[PDB]
Parts: C-alpha cells; structure tokens; sequence
C-alpha cells in the first residue's frame, strides 16, 4: 500500500506520456473519460457537479472543470517527490472538497477506479500497481477529514 | 552551396524544432492557415482557388492545408539526401503542372511564406538557410511553371 | 472505430516510432519492404514508381509520401471533419489502381510489424482500430 | 495582439520553461524572488501561505499551485471559451484578497522574466509573451 | 553563390587568424592594403574619402577610418551566424553609404576584389571561395538600394 | 590614471570578455539589462532600435554595434592620435540624441560590471578599467 | 638536379604525406587552393576546368590528375630515361596555355607549403631539387 | 549496386593493398607491362599502336604504361565519390575519343586486364567487386567508342 | 624584403608553432639537429657549446638562446628601427666565428623544415622573405 | 623547495598567461620599459648606463629592453628543467661579469621588477612563487657579482 520511490517515478512516467503541457485538448479527453465512468457507476454522484454543465460533457463550463481537475492531479503527481510540499497541497485540495457539500470519502473510491479504467487507454505500458498505490497516497490526503 | 548539408540539417532541425516533442500533433493547421494567409498576401493569388476556397474553417480547406504542409514536410525532412529530394520535388512538380493557375513566381511566394511563419513561430530560425533551401524546394516544384 | 483514447496511444506511439527513428527513408522503405514480403502480389502493383529497385531515388521518394501522408492522417485523427475530407481525397487517389480488401488488410499488417519493433510499448488493439479507421476512409 | 502564432510560441516556450517535479519550484522561486524584490509591499498579501518564508512548505505548495493555473491558461490559450471560464474561477479566487491593481502587471513582468531566464533569451518573443500574458490577467484582475 | 553554413564557419576561421581583438595596428595594415589596391584600381574612388586624409594613408585621420571599416566588417562577419540580426546591421551600414554622396554599387565590386587580394597575405590557408561567397552576402546588403 | 600597463590589462581582459559571434550578445545583454535596471529612464533614448524589446533584431544589431565601437577604442588605447579621432566620430554620433550627462557614467558602470562578470572577478582591476573606460567616455560625452 | 639520395627522402615523404593523408581530393584541392592564394593570376588560368567552383566534380577531378600525375613522376624519379620521356609528354600538354616561369616557381611553392604540414619530417632542399628536376622537364 | 560503397572501398583497399607500404615506388612498370601483356592477348589489339610500340624496354612505352596505370589509379582511388568519378572518366573518354583505334569492347579488355593482374599479384583480390567496378570505369572511358 | 602582410602570416605561424609546441628545448634542439643534418660543416662550428652532446645542459641551453633570440626578432618585425638595432647587435655577435653565406642559407633551411611540420598552414614565401629580412641583418 | 616544479609551472604559466594568445606580439616593450622604469627606481641604478641610455623612445634602448625581457623569458620558460636552467643562467652571468656596474643586489632589483610588473599586468600572478623563482634566477645571473 506504500507508494514507493520506484512507484512514483514509475507513475510520473506513465503520466509523462499520455500528457501534453502544451495542449489542453488531450487533458480534456482523459478527464471526460475519467468522468464518463465515474458517473456511469454512480449517477447520483453526477449531481455534485451541478455547479458545472455536467449534463453536457461536451460543454465549455464542464471541459473547464475537467482541466481544473486533471491539472490538480498533475500538480500533485509532481509533488510526489517533495512530500513536505505535497502534504500542504493535499491538505489544501482537501478543504476545497470539505467546502463542497456532499462529496464524501466513498466518492474518491468511485473516482479511484474511474481513473483506473481510463489510464491504460492513454498511457502506454501502464503500471496499474504503482498507480493504484500512489494514486491512493494522494486521494487519501484529499478525502481525509471528509 | 545552395542549401548545403549543414543548412538543411539546420532547417530540418528547426523545422522539427518547431514541430517538436510537445507540439506536432494538434495545430499544424494553426501554423498552416498562418501560412496560407501570408501566402495569399504576398502572392496575391486568390484563395477562391483551393479546396473549400480558403475559409480557415472549411473542413475541406483544412485537409488541403494539412496536405500542403505535409508535402513541404516530406521535402524539408529529406533535403540532406540530394537524389531523393530531386525526385520528391519532381513529383510535386507534375501535380502542379496539372493545374491552371500555378506560376513559378507564385510557388516561391508560398515557399517563402513557410520560412517566414516558421520564423515567427521559432524566432531562432536561421532565416538565411531557410531561404537558401526553401529556394531550392521552390525550384523542383515550380520547374517550368 | 478508433476512439478518443485509442487515438492518443497511437498518436504518441507513432511519433515515438516514426518520429524518433533515424532516417525516415529507411523506415519508409522498411515498411514497403514488408507489404511485399507479406503479399508479393502487390510488389508489382507499384510498377509505375521504380519498384524494381527499392533503393532508388524514385522508389524511396514514394515510400516517404506514404509514411508521410500516413503521418498527415494520424495527426488529424482527432479532427473528424478534416480527416474524413483528407481521407476522401486520398481514396480517389487509389481509385485507378485496382485494390482488393486483401491489400489494405496487408498494408496494415506491414505497418503493425514495422512499428512495434521501434518502441518499448505499443498497444495492438488501439492501433488496429485506427489503422482500420484509416484503411476504411482510403478504400470504402 | 496575442496572435494564433504567439499562442503557438507561448504554449511552446512555456512547456520548456515549465520544469518537472521540483524544477518548477526552480521557475517558481525565480518569479517570486523577483516580484517580491521590485515590490516588497506585495509579500504581505500572502501571510497565509507564509509569504515571508518563500521557501516554506506552505508557500512552495502555493507557489506551485499558481504555476498550475498559469499552465492551464497557456494550455487553453487555443480554445477561448474554456479559458474564459478558467480565468473566471481564478478571478473569483482573487476577488477576496486585497490585491493592488499594480500587482498583476508586476506578476506578469516577473513571470515573463522568469520564463526568459529559464528558456533562455534565445530571441524570447516579449511581444508574444506579454501580448498573451495580458490576455490572461484581464480575466483575473480586471 | 549562397554563403553556406560551412562557408561562414570557414570564413570566420580565416578571419579569426590574421586578427587581434587586442591590437589595432594589425587591423590597420590589413585595411590600408585593402585600400592601397582599391584606389590603385580606381583612383577616382579615392576621392570619396576626401573626408579622411586619404592622400596620406600613413595618417591618423585615415588609419582611424581604416579601423572604423575593418571593424564594421568584423562586426558583420560575426553576425554571419545570427542572420536576423545581421540583416539590420547591413540595412544599417547601408543607409550610412546611401548618406555618402557618390559611392555606388559598382564600388563594392572594386572593394570586393580589393579584399580578395589582401586576405591571402594575412590569413593562413584562406578559402577564397567561402570568402567570396560570404563577403558578397554582406556587401550585397550594404550596397543594396545604393 | 590609465597607465600604459592598464591599457595592457584592459586590452587583454576586454579580449577575453569580448565573446565571439553571439557570445557578444551575451556580454551585450549583460551590460544593457543592467543600465536599464539602475536607470530605466534610459531605455527611452533607444525607441528607434527598439529599446523596449532588448531582445529584438533591431536592438541586438545596435547592442552589437556599440560593443563594436567600444572594441576599437580598447584596440586603439595604445596609439592615442587615432583614438582621439575615433571618439570624435562617436561623439558626433551621440551629439544629436539627448543623452543625459548622468548616462555615460552609468554605461561605464554597466560595462565595467559586465566585463567583470564575463572575465570573472579574478582580482579584476577596477582602477585600471575605470581609469581607461573614462578616458574613453570623455571624447564622446564631454 | 635531384640526386640519388635526395630522391629517396622525397619519394618516401611524398608517400608519407600524399600517401597516408585521408582523401586525396582534399589534399589535391588543398594544393591548388594555394597556387591561387600565392598567385591569383593563375586562378583564371584554369578557366576551362570549372575553376569557378573549387568544390565541383569538374574541378576536383582536375586537381587529382595533377597530384596524380605529380605522383606518376616522383615514383619514376629513379628511372632517368622513363621520367624524361614522361616529363616530355607532360611538357607539350602545357604548350597551349601560356605559362611564365613565375607559375612553375609558384606551383612548387604551393606544393612545398602543403606537404610539410602533413609530415613529422620534411627536407626543404631535397624537395626543392626534385620539384625543380620536375618543373624543368615540364616547362623547358 | 554496380560497384557500391563497400565494393569500391574493397577495391581501393586491395588496389592499394597491392601498392602497399613496401611496394608502390619501384616497379609499377613490372605490374604495368604485365598489364599490357595480358591486354594485348585478350584484346588482340596491336602493340604497334602505342608510344614506343610496346617493347617493354622502350623508354617511351614505359612512360606510357606509367601514364596508363596512373590513370587507372586516379579513377580506382576515387570510386567512393560518384560525382567526381563520372568526371574523371568523362575526361579520359575525350582523350580516347580523339584516337582512331579505340573500341568499347577493347577498353573493357584493358580494364579487365587490370583486375586480373591485380589478382595474380594479390591472391585475395575480391574479384567479384573488381570486375563490378572496373566494369563501371570501363564505361566512362569507352563512352560511345 | 619581408613586407607588412608577409610579416603577419609569419608572426602568427611562428607563435602557432614555436608558441604552441610542447617543450621548446625539444623544438630548439630539433632545429639545430637539422642545421647539422643539412650542413655538417657547421656542427663543429659550435665547438664552444658542448655540441658534442646535443642532449646536454650546455648544448640545449644554446639552441634556446637562438630559437629565443629568433623569437625576440619576429616579434619586433614590425618595429623597423628597433629590429634593425637589435639585428645589428646580433650581427657583431657572429663577427668572431667565420660564417659564409652558405650557413645562413642553411640555417633558414633548417628553420623552414622544422616549422611547417608543426602547423596546419604555413606560407613558404612569406617565411622566406622574413627569414631573409633576418638573415641579412645578422650577416651583412 | 626554492621554486619547485609547481611554482615554476605556475610562473611559466602566468608569465605566458601575460604573454597570451592575444598579446605576445606587439608591446613587450610597453611591458619592458615598465620594467626598466620600476628597475631604475628600486635599484637606483643609472639609466645612463644602457644602450641608448634609457630613453623609452630611443631605437637602441628598445632593442635593449627586448633583448633583456627575452633573456628573462628564456630562463623563466625553462625553470622546470633544473640542469639546463643552471646553464642558461651561468651564461647570462658571464655576460654581466664582463660589465663594470653590475651588482648582486642590483640583479635581484631588476629581477624583482619583472615579477612586480608581471603582477600589475596580471593581478592573479602568484607573487609568492614569482619571487621564489625570480630569486633563483637572480642567483645564476648575479653569481659573484
Ligand atoms: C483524487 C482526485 C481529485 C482531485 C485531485 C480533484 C481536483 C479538484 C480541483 C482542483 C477542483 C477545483 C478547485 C476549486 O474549487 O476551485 C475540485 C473541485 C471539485 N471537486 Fe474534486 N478532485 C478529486 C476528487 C473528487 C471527487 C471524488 C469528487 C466527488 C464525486 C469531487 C468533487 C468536486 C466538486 C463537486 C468540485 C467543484 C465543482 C463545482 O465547481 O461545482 N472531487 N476538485
Ligand atoms: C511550396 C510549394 C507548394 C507546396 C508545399 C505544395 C504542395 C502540394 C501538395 C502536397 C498537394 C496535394 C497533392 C495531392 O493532390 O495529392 C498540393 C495540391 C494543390 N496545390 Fe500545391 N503546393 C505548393 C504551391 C502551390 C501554389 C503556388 C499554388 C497556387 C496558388 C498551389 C495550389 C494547389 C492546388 C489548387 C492543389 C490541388 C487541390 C487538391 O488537392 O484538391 N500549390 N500542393
Ligand atoms: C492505408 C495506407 C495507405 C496510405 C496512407 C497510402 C498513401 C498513398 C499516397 C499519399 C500516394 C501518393 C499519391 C500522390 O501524392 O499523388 C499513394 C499512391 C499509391 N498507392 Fe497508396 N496508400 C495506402 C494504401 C495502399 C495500399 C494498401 C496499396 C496496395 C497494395 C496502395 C497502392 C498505391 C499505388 C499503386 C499508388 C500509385 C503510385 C504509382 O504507382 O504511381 N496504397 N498512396
Ligand atoms: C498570472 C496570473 C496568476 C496566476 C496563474 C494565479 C493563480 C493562482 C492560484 C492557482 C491560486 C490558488 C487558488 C486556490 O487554490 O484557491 C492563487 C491564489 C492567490 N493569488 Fe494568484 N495568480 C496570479 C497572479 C496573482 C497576483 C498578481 C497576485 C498578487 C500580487 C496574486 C496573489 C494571490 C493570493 C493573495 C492568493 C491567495 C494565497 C493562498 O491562500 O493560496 N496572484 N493564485
Ligand atoms: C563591404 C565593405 C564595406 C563596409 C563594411 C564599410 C564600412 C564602413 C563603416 C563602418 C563606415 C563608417 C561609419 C560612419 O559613417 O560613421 C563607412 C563609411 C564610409 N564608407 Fe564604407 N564600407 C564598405 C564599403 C565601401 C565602399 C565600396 C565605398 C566606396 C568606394 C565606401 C565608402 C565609404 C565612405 C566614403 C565612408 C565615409 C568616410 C568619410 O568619413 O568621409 N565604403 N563604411
Ligand atoms: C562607452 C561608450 C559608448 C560606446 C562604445 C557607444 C557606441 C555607439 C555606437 C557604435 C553607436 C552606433 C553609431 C552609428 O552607427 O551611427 C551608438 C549609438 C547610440 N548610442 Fe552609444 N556608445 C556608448 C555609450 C552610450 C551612452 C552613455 C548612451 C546613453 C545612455 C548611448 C546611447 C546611444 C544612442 C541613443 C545611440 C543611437 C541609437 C541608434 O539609432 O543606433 N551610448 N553608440
Ligand atoms: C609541376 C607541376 C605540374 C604538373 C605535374 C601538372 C600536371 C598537369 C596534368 C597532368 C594536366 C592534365 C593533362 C591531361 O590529362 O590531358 C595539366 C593540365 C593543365 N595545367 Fe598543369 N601541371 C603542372 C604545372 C602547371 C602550372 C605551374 C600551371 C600554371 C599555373 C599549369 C597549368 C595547367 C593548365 C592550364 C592545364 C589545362 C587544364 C584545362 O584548363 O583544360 N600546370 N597539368
Ligand atoms: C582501362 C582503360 C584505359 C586506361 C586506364 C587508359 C588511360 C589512358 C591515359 C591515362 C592516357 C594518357 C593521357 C594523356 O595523353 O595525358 C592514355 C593514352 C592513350 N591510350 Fe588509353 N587507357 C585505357 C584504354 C586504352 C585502350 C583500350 C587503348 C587502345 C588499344 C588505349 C590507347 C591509348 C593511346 C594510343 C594513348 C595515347 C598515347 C600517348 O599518350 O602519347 N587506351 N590512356
Ligand atoms: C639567423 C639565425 C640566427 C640567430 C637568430 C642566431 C642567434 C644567436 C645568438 C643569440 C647567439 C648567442 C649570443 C649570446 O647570447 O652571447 C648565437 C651564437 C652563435 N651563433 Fe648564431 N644565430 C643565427 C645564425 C647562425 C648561423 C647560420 C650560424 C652558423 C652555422 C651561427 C653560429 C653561431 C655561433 C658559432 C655562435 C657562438 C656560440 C659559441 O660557440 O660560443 N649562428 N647565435
Ligand atoms: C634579471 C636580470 C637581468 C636580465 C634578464 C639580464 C639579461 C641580459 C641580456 C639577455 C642581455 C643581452 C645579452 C647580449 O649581449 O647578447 C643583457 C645585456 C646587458 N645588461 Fe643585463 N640582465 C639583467 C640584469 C642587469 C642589471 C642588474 C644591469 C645593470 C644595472 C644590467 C645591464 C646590462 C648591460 C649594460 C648590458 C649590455 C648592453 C648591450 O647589450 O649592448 N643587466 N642583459
Ligand atoms: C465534472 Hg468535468
Ligand atoms: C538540399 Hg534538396
Ligand atoms: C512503392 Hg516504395
Ligand atoms: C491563470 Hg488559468
Ligand atoms: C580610406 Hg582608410
Ligand atoms: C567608443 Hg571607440
Ligand atoms: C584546376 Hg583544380
Ligand atoms: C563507384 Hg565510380
Ligand atoms: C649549438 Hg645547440
Ligand atoms: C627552477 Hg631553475
């Protein structure tokens, strides 16, 4: 369960490819798919993003939310080396979800497996183990105290 | 001389240097229209002459632009090898010989437009070599037009 | 056929291969080499382009146009409207030469045997889908 | 102003300038050490994320976050509708704080400067950067 | 006729030797000889520098002009790598000759061959071709619109 | 003041400091980024060669030109008659512009500084540099 | 002029230089480069062989014939009767183009400035004698 | 194909391999006459046609032989570079076009004779490449004769 | 004799050679080595400086003074008035030992055979002129 | 100790470091007179004793200075090799033994002047080694004077 030194490197790799710091579009597809399922397996959950054109994935308002998220996770996957810092960043990201009425721990489990479905369709030779081990490392700290 | 080993090398470097590991795979079109626009201005030629007739948002014309840029890419990318470059161009030639509206002075126009946009995008672009080489490419395509 | 995500994998892996690789001209000849080695019937099918000698200016100049066009397509894979058009343009450039559905299925065999050797990671399916998504547009 | 080509050139250099992992803290610090020099009066806006100790875990998070956003922008620069929306949220995130109008201009200078140093002054297109960096601030400061 | 990548390097070399950024004297000899001939093959031309003690080569006023020139050409031979910049520098140097009543294109041909005589007497294993190919590249841009 | 030996030491370090090709732009920028910092009021004297965009082709030419001259000087430092004449032309080339007296002093500081950074503070002879760098300005500003 | 022993030194040093050296064509152009750089008057004197461009097929093809013939001579240096004949044949191949005695003296200047750079040891005199012994036969 | 990079490389190797650091500088004549003799036999051509008219001991004919061998040397030694080889041969061509008695089938004869003697002397001599290349050289010299 | 420009070439090429070279003492002995090898008559002509053993402290110490003085001259080549004086001083340091004009012509042969081996580029003439311009001043 | 391998190495480095690839070939005289002037001051000796009698602009005296600097150069440049240094100095000795006016305390004066000017010119100049070595050179020249 410990997101090892190798695991992070091995994850930062998987997430190096299937990624472009130059163009939003890719991030957007990767996100939407993460979301596509999330909902598909928890319709109810969908309601949490009413504050975003959820009912219209292909809409700006929404694609903007996808970017906002995909970016957050990139912002964290990168602190994966400098923990001290990461801690705050999650501690932060946390409060931002505590602020959102509803969204409880359980949800980061649906979101957990949501990503777990998408990646192999984006990153070449993906290490499910390292990803499920490090992805947790992050989601824990976000959904903690939530 | 006219576009030597190092020149091409540099052009092919820069040209890719533009379509680098972070770009080439999204908006060749942005670069492409940018090309066609600088074309239409210098050459004066009428956009009312291409698939879709210009119109940066016409699905046909885009495909067109892509097809043009790629041609230029095939050539640029193979300047180091003389023999096969002459060929690649000759073939391009034939394709254009077959169209009423192409001029020698016009090909160079479109050829010079590439170099230019390349430099707007990549400020380093060794503009002396680019013109030296694009000038050569301009020949093979406009041979006798 | 070739979905939003299956497109990604490919787009990168192609650059990761055809991109990174040394001199395309090799890779390019390399490809047609196979097409012939997996379906000789076709070798003569390119009689108009110095196919006799695979190391000629004339011949290599062709293989390029292909791995080249083949490039101007994978890049446009996300642009549904643009690639369809482009794909259509391409189809009628193959209308003259009589091509059966065993050539296209052969081509994509040549491609998918060239590419994975040049990469650390390559997704069989994801590629098939897109090679398909491409073959179609170019044939019918 | 911020031409389709600038966006091109800006997206690129930003890619190159945007390090990986901790090399961003590198770029980050760079833009901060500046902003706080030229305008020390600004280090006080961040007493929360420890503005005084630019090197703290608090601030490095923060610092990093900023670059995070700023990256989305650059990445969206192409598609406007989203950008708008992006700057929207950002804007609502700086509406509270009492940020001086003379702050964004400075931030932009410190960034544009930071990026230059990082990607090198290999003919750095100031016009393109500024042009596009300003299209950004607008939705935030206003 | 194209001053290639090799040509410039190969020229910057020839002009690396037969050169000292430390002492003016050498530059001065190299110049005067360039001039010595220039005139010798276009006495009339000599008159253009009346605004300099031309009739007295061995004079300050004149040796100063030689430096001014030799330096200009060094300033350009060095931009030979960063064209964009060179362009302006020639575009500049141009106007400065358009400003000088008289001096027309033709003159840069006499000056052309003038240098073409001197160099082999200053630089070891000189590449006439690369020099005649790049020297032009520059003189063109100066005497252009003149 | 600017002793026959300083001229020696100045001619040398200047040789070393004066890069080759684009490495001069390197030294050049260095002296400019400074001059414009300490004295922003000065970036306006060059609206013609694009003072604002220190990185433009216009200014880099210009920047380079300056070093060009400044090199002749150093090179002539030995033989005075010519120098005089050199500074003469220069002087007539700065007579037009409305250059503030407080400009040359700054330029000299930015250069002397620039050269130091470049050749390294390996005991850089400030007395010799300044001494000789001032003998130069005199014929120009006055 | 060029004696029995002075011949030796040279014969070896020439091989040791022109011999060992990388691609003669360089060396060959290299030589004519000088001839021109030490007497421009001559550069135009080869107007019939693409002298305009020293890196041409046409031009280099010439420089070779020379460092080449120049070779078929140093080797024959010991054969008095043979080299004289050969030398004579050569002279009347230079009868058309008007050549003064300042060109031959120039050529051997070009040669003797090229060669010693490529060796550890090279005997000034011993060479002069033989370059002489050769120049003569080719002029008068 | 016809005398490729490696072939020439090998020929130029072997050819020198024959004129190695111990030989080339004494009896190119021994090799040379040996050449002319194998020539005269295969080609049938009459020695009564050269300077000195054959006669391995005629001061003129020797010079002749040397001059021939060297020609072949200039060419052999520069097979790797296509461009300048074509030239070198073309010039040789012209020299022979100017003489009544030269035939296409005869040049190849003399050309094949070189390869052969080369192999008698150097047993290793990759005779497949030698003929491949000497065959090419045979063309440039006998072009149209 | 040795002009303004011919001086340049040399000044640099000498530094480029004697300058760059490893340990002058080698180069220095190296030179005298030749002088002897191209005119034995002279070898005994230095009987007062341990010429018996060319690897002695005494001997090498001499060769230096020469390639050394030989240096303090090429540097002064542009200073007409200074080098003439210096040259004069030198001449009367060679007044005692009887020297013919076949020694100086020999020395400059030794020099011009040593130098070009150490460089990529070296101008025969340009050197002769200056070696001359020097020989004169030192003899008559 | 007294001027060891590294010391000399450093001196010979710096000394050249002064006469570097950009200088040595113009004003050794500037350095030289600068030397003689610092000499005349420390040593007190009268310039009215040299060729031309001082006078930095006397053609004779210049030659003189050059000749002195070079002597010092020959020696400096060969400090690494003990054996031949002793010699070179000894010879210098003899030259001065032959002149009324030279003192032991004076040679060191002129010797120290070199080091000094060397340091004015090249600020880095490891003055501890320079004096250590120049002190040695001072011995060989002033041996018994
Ligand atoms: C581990 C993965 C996750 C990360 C890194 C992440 C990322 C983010 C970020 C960066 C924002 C926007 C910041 C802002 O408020 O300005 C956000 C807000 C939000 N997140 Fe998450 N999140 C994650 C998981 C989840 C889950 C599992 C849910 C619940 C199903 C959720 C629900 C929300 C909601 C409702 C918003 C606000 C959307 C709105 O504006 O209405 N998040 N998240
Ligand atoms: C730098 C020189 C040029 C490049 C890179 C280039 C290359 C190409 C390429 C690659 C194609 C597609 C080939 C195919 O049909 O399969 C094409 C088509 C075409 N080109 Fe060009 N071209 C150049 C200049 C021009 C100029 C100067 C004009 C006229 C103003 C022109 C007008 C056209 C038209 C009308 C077509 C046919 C439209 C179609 O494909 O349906 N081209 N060109
Ligand atoms: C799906 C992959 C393919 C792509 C992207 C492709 C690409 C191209 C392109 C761009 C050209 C040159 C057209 C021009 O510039 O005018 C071409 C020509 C041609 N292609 Fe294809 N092609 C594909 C499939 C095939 C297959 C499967 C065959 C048959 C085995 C085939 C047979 C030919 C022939 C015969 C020509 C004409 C060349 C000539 O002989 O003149 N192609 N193709
Ligand atoms: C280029 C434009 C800018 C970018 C990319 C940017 C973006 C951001 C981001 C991503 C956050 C965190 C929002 C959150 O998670 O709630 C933030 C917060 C903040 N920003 Fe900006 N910002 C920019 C310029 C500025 C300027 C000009 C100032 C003032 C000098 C400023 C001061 C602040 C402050 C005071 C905070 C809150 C500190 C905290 O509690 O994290 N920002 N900014
Ligand atoms: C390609 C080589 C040349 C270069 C780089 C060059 C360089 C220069 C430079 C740097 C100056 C001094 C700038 C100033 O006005 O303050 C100048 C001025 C001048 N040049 Fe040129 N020049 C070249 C060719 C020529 C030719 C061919 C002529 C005509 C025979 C010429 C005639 C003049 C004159 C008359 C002056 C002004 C002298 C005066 O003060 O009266 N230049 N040039
Ligand atoms: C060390 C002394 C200096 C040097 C080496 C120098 C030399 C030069 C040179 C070579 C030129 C170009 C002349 C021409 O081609 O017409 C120039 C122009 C100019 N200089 Fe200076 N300069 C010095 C200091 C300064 C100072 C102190 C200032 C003011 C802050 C200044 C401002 C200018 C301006 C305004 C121009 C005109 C811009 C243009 O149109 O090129 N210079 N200088
Ligand atoms: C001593 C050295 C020389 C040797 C061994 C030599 C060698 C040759 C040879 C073998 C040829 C080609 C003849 C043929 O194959 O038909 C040739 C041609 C020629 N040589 Fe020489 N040569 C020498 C001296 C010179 C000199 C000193 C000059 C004048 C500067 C000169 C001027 C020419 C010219 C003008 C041609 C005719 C090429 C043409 O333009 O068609 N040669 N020489
Ligand atoms: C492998 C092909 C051959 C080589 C290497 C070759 C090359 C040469 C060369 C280098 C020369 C001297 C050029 C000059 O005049 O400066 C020459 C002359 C000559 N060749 Fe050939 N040759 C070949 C074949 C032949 C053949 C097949 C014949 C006739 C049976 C022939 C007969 C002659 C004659 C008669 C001359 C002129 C005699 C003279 O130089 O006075 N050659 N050849
Ligand atoms: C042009 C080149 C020459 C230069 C620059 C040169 C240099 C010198 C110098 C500087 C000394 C030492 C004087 C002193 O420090 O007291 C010397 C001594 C001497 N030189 Fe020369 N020299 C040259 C030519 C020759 C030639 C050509 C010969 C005769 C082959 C010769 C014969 C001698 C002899 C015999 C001595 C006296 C050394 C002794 O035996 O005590 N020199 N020369
Ligand atoms: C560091 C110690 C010294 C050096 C490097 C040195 C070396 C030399 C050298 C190389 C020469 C020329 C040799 C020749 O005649 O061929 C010379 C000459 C001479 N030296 Fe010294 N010297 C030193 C100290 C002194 C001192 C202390 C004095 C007296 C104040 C002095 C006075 C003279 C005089 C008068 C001559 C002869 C003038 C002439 O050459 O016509 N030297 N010295
Ligand atoms: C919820 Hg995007
Ligand atoms: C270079 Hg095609
Ligand atoms: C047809 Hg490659
Ligand atoms: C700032 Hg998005
Ligand atoms: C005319 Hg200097
Ligand atoms: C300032 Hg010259
Ligand atoms: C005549 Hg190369
Ligand atoms: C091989 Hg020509
Ligand atoms: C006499 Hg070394
Ligand atoms: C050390 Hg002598």
């Amino acid at each position: 369960s410990c997101c090892s030194s190798e695991d992070r490197a091995n994850v930062m790799h998987n997430w190096d490819a299937a990624w472009s710091a130059a163009y939003s579009d890719r991030r957007v597809a990767l996100a939407q798919a993460v979301f596509a399922s999330l909902f598909s397996r928890d319709a109810a959950a969908q309601g949490l993003f009413s504050g975003v054109s959820a009912d219209n994935p292909d809409s700006a308002d929404f694609r903007a939310h996808c970017v906002r998220v995909v970016n957050g996770l990139d912002v964290a996957i990168n602190m994966l080396n400098d923990p001290a810092v990461l801690n705050e960043q999650l501690a932060h990201l946390s409060a931002q979800h505590q602020a959102r009425a509803g969204v409880a721990a359980a949800h980061f489990d649906v979101m957990a497996e949501a990503f777990a479905e998408v990646m192999p369709q984006v990153s070449s030779c993906f290490s499910s183990d390292s990803w499920n081990r490090c992805f947790a490392r992050i989601a824990n700290g976000i959904s903690a105290g939530l | 001389e006219c576009c030597s080993r190092g020149d091409a090398e540099v052009v092919i470097s820069e040209w890719d240097q533009v379509f680098n590991a972070a770009m080439a795979g999204s908006s060749e079109s942005a670069v492409g229209v940018a090309i066609f626009d600088a074309f239409f201005a210098s050459s004066g030629v009428s956009p009312s002459m291409f698939p879709g007739g210009g119109d940066s948002n016409n699905p046909e014309f885009l495909a067109q632009v892509s097809r043009v840029v790629s041609g230029a890419d095939i050539a640029i990318n193979s300047l180091t090898n003389r023999a096969t470059c002459d060929s690649l161009l000759s073939h391009l030639n034939a394709q254009h010989r077959a169209i009423s509206g192409v001029t020698g002075a016009a090909v160079t126009h479109l050829s010079q437009a590439i170099s230019s946009v390349v430099a707007q995008v990549l400020p380093s672009a060794h503009i002396d070599a680019w013109e030296y080489c694009m000038a050569y490419i301009a020949a093979g395509i406009g041979a006798g037009l | 056929v070739c979905n939003r995500l299956e497109q990604i994998l490919v787009k990168t892996q192609w650059a990761q291969s055809y991109g990174e690789a040394e001199n395309r001209a090799a890779f390019s000849r390399d490809l047609f080499s196979e097409l012939f080695n997996i379906q000789g019937s076709s070798r003569a099918l390119f009689s108009g382009v110095g196919v006799d000698d695979m190391n000629s200016a004339a011949f290599t100049a062709h293989c390029l146009r292909v791995t080249g066009a083949l490039n101007r397509l994978i890049s446009q894979l996300d642009q549904q409207a643009t690639i369809n058009a482009d794909l259509a343009h391409l189809a009628g450039q193959h209308a003259s030469r009589n091509l059966d559905a065993s050539n296209f299925a052969a081509m994509g065999q040549a491609v998918m045997s060239v590419v994975p050797t040049h990469l650390d990671c390559f997704n069989q399916h994801a590629w098939g889908e897109c090679y398909e998504r491409i073959a179609s547009g170019i044939s019918g | 102003d911020c031409t389709s080509l600038n966006r091109l050139l800006v997206k690129r250099q930003w890619a190159e300038a945007y390090g990986e992992g901790t090399n961003r803290e590198l770029l980050g610090n760079r833009i901060w050490e500046d902003l706080f020099a030229n305008m020390p009066d600004a280090r006080g806006l961040f007493s929360r994320v420890n503005g005084n100790d630019i090197d703290s875990s608090e601030f490095q998070a923060h610092s990093l976050r900023v670059l995070g956003g700023l990256d989305m922008c650059v990445a969206s620069l192409d598609d406007v509708p989203v950008l708008n929306a992006l700057l929207a949220r950002l804007n609502s995130q700086h509406d509270s704080r009492g940020i001086p109008a003379a702050g964004y201009p400075a931030f932009v200078a410190s960034a544009i400067s930071a990026v230059r140093a990082t990607v090198g002054a290999r003919s750095f297109d100031n016009d393109a950067w500024n042009s596009c960096m300003n299209q950004i601030v607008s939705g935030i400061s206003g």
